[PDB]
């Protein structure tokens, strides 16, 4: 840890650029680009041993990078292209434990028409009483639908505190267009408790999904509000 | 230098035996690596071997830097859910002055052992509702979640822990908009 990467999600324009900053305070001489695609493995973009100096990774086209001071290490993308699509990861190390740490990695997606993006409806849905009946247990079903870009971060959260334990989110979101190419996105998550906590009319239930769409510094000219970075919630509670 | 690692998802029973193979070729002696990537974040050291026969072992896992077969095989006698994570053998020449050669990553799916299997197939309703969604849950891990037209929506099974009762569940999750659909055929 120690490595951290700004922004962490990002959705762009075809022909747009950006800049994805790499920040480290390890005093770690060397930096690394990478990016992750399914079945590519981890490819280097573009790499630095030094304050100042840069060198070309595996996957260097389409990108250019810069190492101003030590501590910081810019991947630059000057025309957007749907290739590059993919999830970023930053790394750092020092020679002389010299092993890679890593950042937490950053989506982006290139889109057509930023008038694509959408935030996601959230709905909960409550347990079975034949569940309930049957195995003294209580699933609440959470889904997230007409989301676009896949950018989302769903929580469970049990009287104002986020619940990790019983919890189960879909490790991939659907596509509910799969013929189409601007598609948009579902995700469910399922929260198991015992049926005498569901039964309990004090327990608050609520399922988070935390969007992360467009910046404030982006072009906006449509008839629906601004798909900004946004938390969409669904809340229940017990009944007895 | 190359690193050449065992491809293809890795689905494995919790408890069983683990081995992921990974040869190398490199000029010198380097030193040997692997990586571990839970889902959703970026890569940490597993665990590391800077020469010929030192072992490397962490969370469990151990790998024997071999340098009569140029191999770094990783391995775990008991492999638990929570080890499902995509794998990376690596290497990078002595003192660590040079870029790391990394392996194409092999994804490993641990799946739980269902002590009391139990099919069955849900309704659920919307709290603020006339909306409903079908559960598929407490199968056993042998059983293959049928993927769905694009009216009718399937997830894929996902593992669920209920720590406060030391239970691991199986579930999917059915949905549609159709007025003619039932929980009794979604799955």
């Amino acid at each position: 840890a120690g490595v951290t990467q700004t922004p962490k999600f990002r959705v762009l324009k075809t022909g747009q650029s950006m800049t994805l900053l790499c920040a480290q305070d390890m005093n770690h001489e060397y930096m690394y680009w990478y990016r992750q695609d399914p079945g590519m493995g981890l490819r280097l973009i573009h790499y630095s041993v030094g304050e100042g100096t840069t060198a070309k990774g595996e996957v260097p086209d389409g990108y250019n990078v810069s190492r101003l001071k030590k501590q910081n290490f810019l991947l630059g993308l000057e025309s957007a292209a749907p290739s590059q699509t993919s999830v970023y990861f930053c790394a750092s190390s020092m020679p002389g434990s010299y092993e890679q740490y890593f950042g937490p990695g950053t989506r982006l997606t290139v889109t057509e028409d930023l008038k694509n993006v959408f935030p996601p409806e959230v709905a909960v849905f409550e347990p079975s009483e034949a569940e309930i009946s049957h195995t003294q247990k209580a699933t609440l079903v959470c889904l997230a639908t007409g989301f676009y870009p896949d950018h989302v971060e769903l929580s469970w959260w049990v009287n104002g505190k986020e619940v990790h334990s019983g919890v189960c989110t879909d490790p991939q979101p659907l596509k509910e267009q799969p013929a189409l190419n601007d598609s948009r996105y579902a995700l469910s998550s399922r929260l198991r408790v015992s049926a005498t906590f569901w039964q309990n009319p004090r327990n608050h239930f609520r399922c988070q999904v935390q969007f992360y769409g467009l910046s404030e510094n982006d072009e906006w000219t449509q008839d629906r509000a601004k798909p900004v970075t946004q938390i969409v919630s669904a809340e229940a509670w017990g009944r007895a | 230098n190359s690193v050449t690692q065992m491809e293809g998802p890795v689905t494995l029973s919790e408890e069983a035996f683990l081995t992921i193979n990974c040869t190398y070729t490199a000029t010198g002696y380097p030193s040997l690596f692997w990586y571990v990537q839970y889902p959703g974040e970026g890569l940490q050291l597993l665990l590391k071997a800077t020469k010929a026969d030192d072992k490397g072992s962490n969370k469990g896992f151990e790998a024997t830097y071999r340098k009569e077969t140029t191999s770094f095989h990783l391995e775990k006698g008991s492999v638990q859910v929570s080890d499902s994570a995509v794998y990376f053998c690596a290497l990078t020449p002595s003192g660590g002055y040079q870029k790391v050669t990394f392996g194409t990553g092999t994804k490993l799916q641990v799946i739980p052992n269902i002590q009391n299997p139990d099919p069955a197939v849900y309704q659920l309703r919307d709290s603020k509702s006339d909306k409903s969604v079908c559960l598929f849950t407490d199968f056993d891990s042998q059983t293959n979640v049928s993927q769905s037209d694009s009216d009718v929506y399937i997830t894929d099974k996902c593992v669920l822990d209920m720590r406060s009762m030391d239970f691991k569940s199986n579930s999917a999750v059915a949905w549609s908009n159709k007025s003619d659909f039932a929980c009794a055929n979604a799955f």
